RNA sequence: UAUACCGCCAUCUUCAGCAAACCCUGAUGAAGGCUACAAAGUAAGCGCAAGUACCCACGUAAAGACGUUAGGUCAAGGUGUAGCCC
């Protein structure tokens, strides 16, 4: 009966279910999700399966100066329209089967290492196009309300810099995963710090520091080295603009808490002007490769002092029993120097 | 909960129409009749056939202009005439406007039979009442 | 853009830093004023702690 | 071509002088002490971070040192007088009600802005959305008070920090000067303390607008000819 | 790997512009194979051609 | 097959809460955000409310969100999946 059909919207909206008692506590799976399409894209007003040819709406309405009259297409010219329209949809249909190759970050299914591209800009006018955004952690964080029970949360911890030095992290919170990655995105670029880093491409001096139950000791290392740290440490290091480090993350490994004690002490290293300044006296570098030569990196812009530093006979100093156990070729691990990708 | 054509709020992103908007109590008080004919008076016949003419109108209309319409039908009805008042988008050429409004204004007269005229409003897009 | 860090620096040291990172394409009015006439203290944030043990206020008594 | 001129004129010509707008002149030791500026809490009041500047206890009321007062004073008017001098906007904010019709007083008469009532939250950090995406906040926020009603760091304190906003703050012996950009350790309780701060920084910022619009004119002047 | 993915890229004693891109600039060793990702073949090759 | 759904409803409701977008607190954890002699919240929208119907400003109707019970209905009709086609 003519009388008991229904549009295009009341249709699609009882065949994909997508609002029901099935989609509320995960109660169904995501496999047998169907998709909407729309049955009228390539559809054109005056076409139909008998072929004729309407002067003003199929065809147009005047040819050679003249009004057409009504005409129908042959059986075998129909044949085409119709196998081509059938050919059209194909192709169509072929696109949305296509998959684009997405850049995968730690893992296949992970989303550390992912990057969601340069924060929003400001509402006058600012940019932040020379900031890079990429995730360090997406969790799925529940409470418990009295009406639904379970209300699933979305925290997703993100970190941005320019490369420059300029870097910063930020949590962002929300029941779509969207508006939590776009909440983390832009409010990291207001809590940026500025990160020292020695000659551009390592830190100043070696870093070790406690975050909680979270340990981390940083090494100051010559260029070519690369990076040789825990996977979050090499996405915020190249966000901060540091080539050269190693880093050995100990106690707990939560990914917070090292965020957090990474730009801790990255935030607090002393530069050697700072050193000098401080010392009064001259910081001379001694390079190997250079054999005795004497590189002043930095001196004290204001007096320099004239007495010697106590040159003290033992140092007094609390030395990490797994460096000095490493120096005496008394730590063998199958998984330490392993050969890697670049870093 | 009452459902009966009432337009669930969302998130804030759907727009709705005027007559999308207001709930079956205010057909009466906020919103008026798409349809205008004695019918339904007080001692009056055939409203039985009134209804599946309107019902009729209502899908022609919706199949006759695919994707044009940006409201619902005005059906009007003066003694033997039927007026038919339309919203339509700028989409469409006006061409081929012209040529399915005379086109569906003879093809309903002969299927009727009573003088049918279609008058037509163009809107540049649907017009927003508010974001649900 | 700015760093709202409050804990990390002062208002100088972090609004040094940003315009020499590029990150602040212009500096805001007081910069110049404040490296011209800065304070005796930089205002950096500390946390207050309670004595315990033997330390005492060096405070003395007026006699 | 002209631009640079002008700024260097104008501009940065203020900035080579140790003392621009004669500061010095307004206020003495003497008339702080007149003033009862020396004044603080008693010694069980005392904020660990104020001992620095305090001078004693007299019978357990601790006497901030008017020495250093002078010395932190003299540092604030001249921040001020140079934040009035470029054109910048200045805010007061306290919370003594005791003193809230003076200070709005004030600030309306130096044609600068003051916040005396109850501090709503994000009146700083979320401005864009309480004023409008082209909002400008203050210059400068000179705390008359840096205690709220419940004797702790006024909001503004910390939310001034996060908008990188210079303060100026009187802050007695019972306070946190530790973000307090230019800290003025001195008595915030007498009538006579609050009326010579007040006179004080009204008539740096009138002097400072003043003598901005006398070089511009003069620069104009010399510009024609 | 990438020098099996271009055909043009000829390793050669003569090609020096890629054979640099194959050692380290700052110490001049040769990086080991899981560095860069290129077979034990052609990293063989890419090792005599720097010799 | 109402445990795939649209549609139309029951129920708490003889309720007043659901809240996008921001901001702040917790050392940047799940989370939390009020004091008027005020101490971090600002909040579009939805519901309540207000308006309207009936004989009033009263009363009665109507209205009553987001969710809860995979609550009722494939037998109003439409319809996804599966099955039947002498
Ligand atoms: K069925
Ligand atoms: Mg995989
Ligand atoms: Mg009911
Ligand atoms: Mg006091
Ligand atoms: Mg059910
Ligand atoms: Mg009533
Ligand atoms: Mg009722
Ligand atoms: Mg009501
Ligand atoms: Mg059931
Ligand atoms: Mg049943």
């Amino acid at each position: 009966s003519f009388f008991t059909k229904l549009t295009a919207d009341e249709l699609w909206k009882g065949a994909l279910a997508e609002t029901g008692a099935g989609a509320k506590k995960g109660r169904g799976k995501r496999t047998k999700k169907k998709k909407r399409k729309d049955l009228n894209r390539g559809q054109i007003i005056g076409e139909g399966r008998y072929g004729f040819l309407w002067p003003g709406l199929n065809v147009p309405l005047m040819k050679n100066g003249a009004v057409q009259t009504i005409a129908q297409r042959s059986k075998e010219e129909q044949e085409k329209v119709e196998a081509d329209m059938i050919q059209q949809r194909e192709e169509w249909d072929r696109k949305k089967k296509m998959k684009v190759k997405r850049e995968r970050g730690w893992s296949g299914n992970s989303w550390g290492g992912i990057s969601l591209g340069p924060p929003d800009p400001g509402p006058c006018g600012e940019t932040y196009e020379d900031f890079d955004t990429r995730i360090l952690e997406v969790r799925n964080v529940f409470t418990m309300t009295a009406k639904e029970g379970r209300k699933k949360s979305i925290r997703v911890l993100v970190a941005v810099g320019n490369g420059k030095g300029a870097a910063g992290f930020s949590i962002g919170k929300a029941t779509d995963r969207m508006d939590a990655f776009r909440k983390a995105k832009n409010r990291a670029v207001h809590h940026l710090h500025y990160i020292e880093r020695y000659e551009d491409h390592t830190i100043f001096h070696d870093i070790s520091l406690r975050f909680k139950r979270t340990h981390i000791k940083m090494k100051k290392q010559p260029k070519g080295y690369g990076l040789r740290c825990h996977r979050a440490i090499i996405t915020i290091c190249r966000l901060i603009g540091i080539k050269d480090m190693y880093a050995k993350v100990s106690g707990s490994i939560n990914m917070l808490s090292l965020t957090q004690g990474l730009f801790r002490g990255l935030s607090r290293q002393e530069t050697h002007q700072q050193l000098a300044d401080k010392k009064g006296l001259h910081v001379v570098e001694i390079r190997e490769e250079c054999g005795p030569l004497p590189i002043v990196v930095a001196s004290p812009r204001g007096p320099l002092r004239k007495d010697p530093e106590p040159e003290d006979e033992v140092p007094d100093v609390k030395l990490d029993w797994e460096d000095v156990k490493t120096a005496q070729g008394m730590k063998r691990s199958v998984w330490s120097n392993l050969k890697r990708a670049a870093t | 909960k009452n459902r009966a054509a009432r337009v669930r709020v969302s998130k804030g992103d759907k727009p709705v129409t005027y007559e999308e908007a207001h709930a079956p109590h205010y057909i009466a008080h906020r919103k008026g009749w798409l349809s205008l004919h004695t019918g339904n008076l007080d001692g009056e016949d055939h409203a039985a056939e009134r209804t599946v003419e309107d019902v009729f109108l209502r899908k022609f209309m919706w199949g006759t202009f695919p994707g044009c319409l940006a409201d619902q039908l005005v059906l009007k009805r003066r003694g033997n005439q039927l007026e038919i008042c339309a919203v339509v988008l700028r989409q469409l050429s006006p061409h081929k406007y012209y040529f399915l409004v005379g086109y569906s204004e003879t093809l309903l007269s002969y299927f009727y039979k009573c003088p049918v005229r279609l008058h037509l409003q163009t809107v540049p897009s649907k017009v927003v009442y508010k974001y649900l | 853009a700015g760093s709202r860090l409050e804990t990390v620096g002062s208002i100088f040291s972090r609004t040094r830093d940003l315009v020499r990172a590029g990150v602040l394409k212009e500096k805001p009015l007081w910069f110049d004023v404040y490296d011209a006439f800065p304070p005796l203290r930089e205002p950096v944030f500390q946390r207050p702690r309670v004595r315990y043990g033997k330390a005492k206020a060096p405070i003395q008594d007026i006699w | 071509e002209d631009s640079t001129d002008f700024n260097d004129k104008i501009l940065n010509e203020p900035l080579k002088h140790s003392d621009f707008f004669n500061v010095k002149e307004l206020f003495s030791v003497r008339s702080l002490f007149d003033a009862r500026v020396h004044l603080g809490h008693k010694a069980g009041c005392r904020h660990r971070f104020m001992e620095p500047y305090i001078f004693g206890s007299r019978l357990d009321h601790d006497i901030i040192d008017l020495e250093q007062t002078a010395t932190h004073l003299q540092l604030a008017l001249n921040f001020t007088a140079h934040m009035a001098y470029r054109k910048g906007i200045i805010l007061f904010i306290s919370r003594n009600r005791q003193f809230s019709y003076l200070i709005e007083n004030m600030a309306r008469d130096c044609g600068e802005y003051a916040h005396t009532r109850y501090f709503r939250g994000g009146m700083l950090t979320n401005a864009r959305l309480l004023f409008g995406p082209t909002v400008r906040l203050p210059d400068l926020i000179i705390f008359l008070h840096t205690l709220n009603n419940i004797f702790e760091p006024h909001v503004a304190v910390r939310d001034a920090a996060k908008m990188n906003i210079p303060t100026v703050g009187i802050v007695d012996t019972n306070c946190n000067p530790c973000l307090i950009t230019y800290p003025v350790p001195g008595n915030d309780d007498s009538p006579l303390a609050v009326h010579l701060y007040c006179r004080l920084f009204q008539t740096a910022i009138t002097r400072a607008k003043e003598k901005r619009q006398q070089v511009e004119a003069l620069y104009r002047l010399q510009g024609q000819k | 790997c990438p020098i099996c993915r271009d055909h043009k890229l000829h390793v050669d004693f003569r090609n020096v512009k890629l054979l640099e891109q194959f050692v380290c600039a700052h110490t001049g060793i040769i990086f080991y194979a899981p560095y860069t990702g290129v077979c034990v073949k052609q990293h063989k090759r890419l090792t005599q051609a720097i010799q």
